[PDB]
RNA sequence: AAUAAAAUAUUACUUUGGAUAGUUUAGUUUCCUGGGCGAUGAAGAACGCAAUGAAUUGCGAUAAGUGAUAGGAACAAUAAAAUGUGAAUAUCCAAAAUUUGAAUGCUUGAAAGUAUACUAAGGUAUAUAUGAUAUUCAAUAUCCA
RNA sequence: GGGAACGGGCUUGAUUGGAACGGCGGGGAAAGAAGACCCUGUUGAGCUUGACUCUAAUUUAUCAUGUGAAUUUCACUCAUUUCGUUAAAUGUUAAAAAACAUUAAAUGAAACAGGCGAUUGAAAGAGAUAGACGGGGAGUUUGGCUGG
RNA sequence: UGAAACUGUCCUUAGUGCAGAUCUUGGUGGUAGUAGCAAAUACUAAGAAGAGGAAAAAAACAUCUUAGAACUGAAGAGGAGAAAGGUUCCUAAACAACAUUACUUGGAUUAGGGUGAAUCGAUCCUAAAUUACAGAUGGAAAUCCUUAAGAAAAGGAUUGAAAGGGAAUAAGAUUAAUAGUUCUUAAUCAAGAGAAUGGUAACAUAUCAUGAACUUUAAAAUGGAGUGUGAAAAUCUACGGAAGAGUUCUCUUUUCUUCUUAACAAAAGUAAAUUCCACUGAAAUGAAUCAAUCAGAGAAGUGGAAUUUAUUGGCUUUGUAAGAAAUUCAAUGAAUUGUGGUAUUUUUGCAGUCUUCAUAAAAAUUAAAGGGAACUUUUGCUCGUACUAAUAACCGCAACAGGUCUCCAAGAAGCAAAAUCUUUAGUUAAAUAGAAUAACGCAGGUAAGGGAAGUCGGCAACAUAGCUCUGUAAGUUAGCAAGAAAGAGUAGCUCUGGUGAUUAUCGAAUCAGAACUUUAAAGGUUAGGGGAAUCCGACUGUUUAAUAAAAACAUAGCAUUCUGAUAAAUCUAAAAGGUUCAUUACAGAAUGUGAUUUCUGCCCAGUGCUCUG
RNA sequence: GAUUCACGCAGUGUUAACGUGCAAAUUACUUGUCAUAUUUGAGUAUAGGGGCGAAAGACUCAUCGAACUAUCUAGUAGCUGG
């Protein structure tokens, strides 16, 4: 049972200011600042989360390779695939159905 | 408890130092100092304060290049 | 004396209004060419909730016609709206629900929410929850339409005033009895600050007019003039008729 | 530790350690003291021996 | 406190330095009244107010 | 009925206290002469500098002082150094004059900073209104090809 | 006892040894406060009201000269009011589908107006004079004799 | 006595004569060696230093070491922060003054020393809000507008958060004090410098695998309640130990301590939840949770994909890394560091459920898409960093029993972070003690017989109290009254049975029952007195800080009046000025009564208000 | 916007303690309350015939039925004291 005190001069339980205690050599016990937890990408029509991208900072994803921060698809990364399977369709049967009335 | 008991919470200051007048006038909510009349180009002088003109007025500093000139 | 309670909400210290989750203004879109002799397409994109008001705001997102871009807007939502839905606006749009159309467009009996009072100013008449003003007439002689207000008063308005076609939604929503001090408390969240409200006999003399004595009681009478000096207009202010209607 | 004044910064205190001692600098912490005077710590290269530029100073 | 700002703290070390008594060889001179200061303050007696 | 421990009364000497007496580099009033500040940066404020200073005085990175002209042998609390090849001292002079302040490149809370052009650090100019001149433009406002 | 009518001091008596420790509340009409209750101020202040005398607000009439006409009633816009935009096609001639739409190919994409687009409009608002209203507000007053 | 000025007469002049003003200022008495120096459980013995325990007990003795005895008892009298203070921090010398005695002690005197950042904050962005040039208003001071009025600023200026958003750091060690700041080791970030494949699909490839103008999407970015669960840490515990410590004349294979690991990265092994994809197409309807909930716009089954789970990839494991550290032995050198748990709590995530006339922020900054225009090395500047954070460092005139925002959290016991006791940590001093054991007191108690006869009044005090079982009236808004009232049981020891997982073993506190014994059992601490009526207020709620806490104020309900928005109310001396209004009659403004049920009667003469006369 | 225990907070009663106190309003026991009309920190807004007020003439730096400070001001007093 080791008592531990904030090692920043942040002294208040903000949501900036979440601390994880862990164990260290010789049974004392030291604070480190854990991150916050972050929301994903959302399609732009259905507004249901992504597949395939990580929920990290907006800034980490800069620092992830160029295919961890996208999906390989016509509209990848900005749409989900049945908010895109519609889209085709649309641009499709509708060139279809005008292409005979005029 | 309009005495000692309300006295406790007396820490958030309202008048620090100001900058041209150099005493603890200038209200920081009101960012105007109290004594010296910052922003307002004019120095604050007021007739009903005659003690507050010999405290500070001319003549109770160095005056640093206005004793040469009335010299010469 | 004092000044009561009616003097100081003029200032705006306090009582001004606590609109800081309001998601904007909402009213129609910018009078142009495509909407005066053509129609455009709107798409509602999602129904939002704007703090302080009961009836919903829709978010259509049109297109610019005149550049290149979205043209994003915000419409009070009329009853029967739904996601995804092509709502029109323009003065050849087809009288569906949700349709902006001119005034001078609609048949008689025809019902029109959220109407302007003047032709550009993006709605004025008819925006509160289940409201809606009913056409009357039309006059080609002068090119003005007769409506009836929901207060029952009915004015005379351009035949070029726009007003989306159905009754506005979020109906019925005073017919709920509020029953605590809490939810009445917890409606004026987006409001200004007017709800615990003390009486005037329930007050020295100075802060209002009708500060009583041994007894609490007004002592005059509370119909006024309507030109009473502000401070002293209290009670009821040029009445017509008191008391319970028999 | 040398005593500095306030108004440089820990590149124009680097260059002047080096050129008045001819020595290399690799590390300067510096801190303004209560009195005004910044109080630099200067760390010289692991070649050249602090022992025999602090003797040419003066200090011991 | 924990955290001043620069033109706050050279004015805290003026005080300090301002805080001291009269050196020795001074109080020696010929017609010198000056022994003790009358300027002088400390940290429970009297807040400086600034 | 009695003792004077306490109490009271006078005088002397001493104490706590600073009245009285002697003095005054301080004032008050009157009159005479001037009434001589500032974008070439004032008045005021802040910080800093003595071999040993805390105040104060003097002064401003050339710091209780520098150059020049007058001046003639000192300063001193203590040790030092310099000095008739000129120590003290004086001045309407020359050089210099930190951060601020009308404050004036933007910002200025107790704020740490910072942009462009000229001559890495350094120094310059750039706020508002305004007269004159020069140059670049706008309006078909009036003519006109 | 008399006295300012309830004395520690005065008059006539009773009675009296110096100093003062623990207690306790009868006395010192004990201490605390230029009576707060009452009265006198030709002393105030809050509040009220058809008390006196005024005042902001509100309201009504007159003056302040747009043009075309037939004090009053009409038409127009040109001052004026209320607005709206990215001053973005004003005037006149010739609901099947929650998707994209841009940096043009070869004049394409029509011109002209003395009005950015509308509303109100010589009425309204601000000023001056005059009448009304006005405790919303300011200033002031509310006699005397008197078995208090 | 004193040591350098002064006196008498005439005239003139005055800041000219003190016992009183509760007079002003300065000083000093009696009271008086009196009242006091009494909350915070508490000190004792030996030794050292010191002038400072001597003495006919002068019954008491400050600082430091050790031993004995104790208190705060982990929501601390512990370890650290923000605001405030400003040198109080550490060391040495020293004690005239100050800490209601004294002090060798001190937050006090004097002199030295101390605050180290590319990674923590400020700096950067915006919130409620704030202020400039030009403009409008104003006799004047100055006021208003903040993107509207502008030849100003691709679209709009400045300030505004050390608790909001944010590029990047850890472990061990060191100093009399500073350390995410120094040293060793190990990393990370920013700015530079040197027109591709695979999978049916979900989607995937140690930067790779081009991608300008313009546009869009997303992240930054968001209420609360309650349930279930994954993981880590703490506590507890099972098997096997290694080292040391405690008890031992009575026993105990016994009781206790140590057995640990970071930032950042890797992929031996292996999880829970959710959302998708491919095959087939559900009825005799199924699938599933504590609860739900889901399916022919497609359930269940099989095989896959993605994301969350305190850094990479969640847990074990590995590099870092044992060379560190902890515990021991020897006098610098040597030894060890397995494996579990269907236990309780805390922390952090996930899943759905519930509630709103509440829907619970913005920008900096970053990524992708639509479109097709054309491995090494360098630098990382400025400012804060000491100390208290309180029964002694802040505000209260002070070492004032008052006030002041936060993070970390062991055992016993219980439903409980309750009361009571202890472990790590802090302290034994915090306005002085000794003696005697009178009255009158403050605080805490007990009592024969009676039991409110005391008194304005059961004021004060006493009494009931936890849990299990049985039972529970009138009235009623049908919800409540209700823990109504009333009665029975409860200890100790030895046993038995019920409630599960895997194929006999293993694990949990929980319920029930039976013998036998006694001092007949909740009561050390915590811990409802009950009933019958009447008045007021409907209820939860708020108020005269410092004599009034309610029957007052509020409140949901009922009802009244004006207003079409260039309006109603209404601020300003004025104003393209301001508030409700980011609004529009289910709205804005002005009022009276005060839940529900029942009912609001007659009166328009008077005074108001209104009129289409 | 149910009943209660706890951390906290208040101030119902003793009209207890203290009343030249620890305190220019505090202490002890008893009592109430102890999350949604809840408690609280920082920043910002509202200022004197004004502000704010679930309304007590309450709060507005120990000051309120009109704050503090300075100028008019040595205000006037037929009234008390010298």
């Amino acid at each position: 049972a080791v008592r531990v005190t904030y090692v920043r001069k942040h002294s208040y339980n903000t949501k900036s200011n979440g601390i994880r205690i862990v164990k260290t050599a010789g049974g004392n016990m030291t604070v480190q600042h854990r991150q916050k937890i972050s929301n994903g990408v959302r399609c732009g029509d259905c507004g249901c989360v992504l597949a395939g991208i990580r929920h990290i900072r907006p800034h980490q994803y800069g620092w992830l390779g160029k295919s961890k921060r996208t999906v390989t698809r016509a509209y990848g990364g900005v749409k989900c695939h049945k908010c895109v399977q519609k889209k085709i369709l649309r641009a499709f049967l509708i060139n279809e159905h005008n292409l005979i009335k005029l | 408890t309009k005495g000692t008991s309300c006295r406790g919470t007396r820490h958030n200051k309202t008048h620090i130092l100001c900058k041209r007048c150099g005493k603890r006038s200038w209200h920081l909510q009101k960012q105007r100092c109290a004594s010296c009349g910052y922003p307002d180009a004019k120095m604050r002088q007021y007739a009903w304060g005659y003690k507050a003109l010999r405290r500070r007025t001319q003549g109770t500093g160095r005056m640093r290049h206005l004793k040469i000139a009335l010299k010469r | 004396g004092r000044r009561t309670l009616s003097q100081r909400k003029g200032r705006g210290s306090i009582f001004k209004s606590r609109s800081h989750h309001k998601l904007g203004v909402a009213q129609h879109r910018a009078i142009d060419f495509f909407e005066r002799h053509s129609t455009v397409r709107g798409l509602v994109k999602s129904i939002e909730h704007d703090p302080g008001r009961g009836a919903p705001l829709a978010r259509v997102v049109f297109r610019n016609p005149r550049q290149y871009g979205l043209d994003k807007e915000l419409f009070i939502c009329a009853e029967g709206l739904y996601s995804g839905q092509y709502i029109y606006c323009g003065s050849k749009a087809s009288l569906h629900i949700g349709n902006v159309l001119p005034i001078g467009q609609c048949p008689e009996g025809t019902v029109v929410c959220n109407v302007e009072s003047k032709p550009g100013d993006r709605g004025i008449i008819a925006r509160a929850s289940g409201n809606y003003a009913t056409v009357i007439s039309h006059n080609a002689d002068n090119e003005t339409t007769r409506i009836r207000l929901p207060s029952g008063a009915k004015k005379t308005l351009k035949s070029n005033c726009r007003a989306m076609v159905g009754i506005i939604a979020g109906g019925g929503r005073t017919e709920k009895p509020i029953l605590k001090a809490g939810v009445a408390y917890r409606m004026y969240k987006a409001k200004r600050t007017t709800w615990p409200r003390v009486r005037g006999v329930a007050m020295n003399p100075v802060d209002h007019p009708h500060g009583g004595g041994n007894h609490q009681h007004v002592g005059h009478p509370t119909t006024l003039k309507r030109s009473s000096p502000p401070g002293q207009k209290a009670g009821k202010v040029a009445a017509r008729r008191t008391g319970l209607i028999r | 530790v040398f005593l500095c004044e306030q108004k440089a910064n820990k590149t124009m205190i680097k260059k002047a350690v080096e050129k008045r001692y001819g020595v290399k600098v690799i590390k300067v912490n510096t801190l303004v003291r209560l009195d005004g005077l910044k109080k630099a710590f200067v760390r010289l290269a692991p070649d050249v021996e602090a022992m025999e530029v602090a003797t040419k100073i003066g200090l011991f | 406190t924990g955290h001043k700002g620069f033109s706050y703290k050279l004015k805290l070390g003026k005080k300090i330095h301002q805080n001291r008594g009269v050196p020795q060889w001074f109080r020696m001179k010929t017609g010198n009244t000056i022994n003790y200061n009358f300027k002088r303050r400390h940290w429970n007696r009297r807040k400086m107010g600034m």
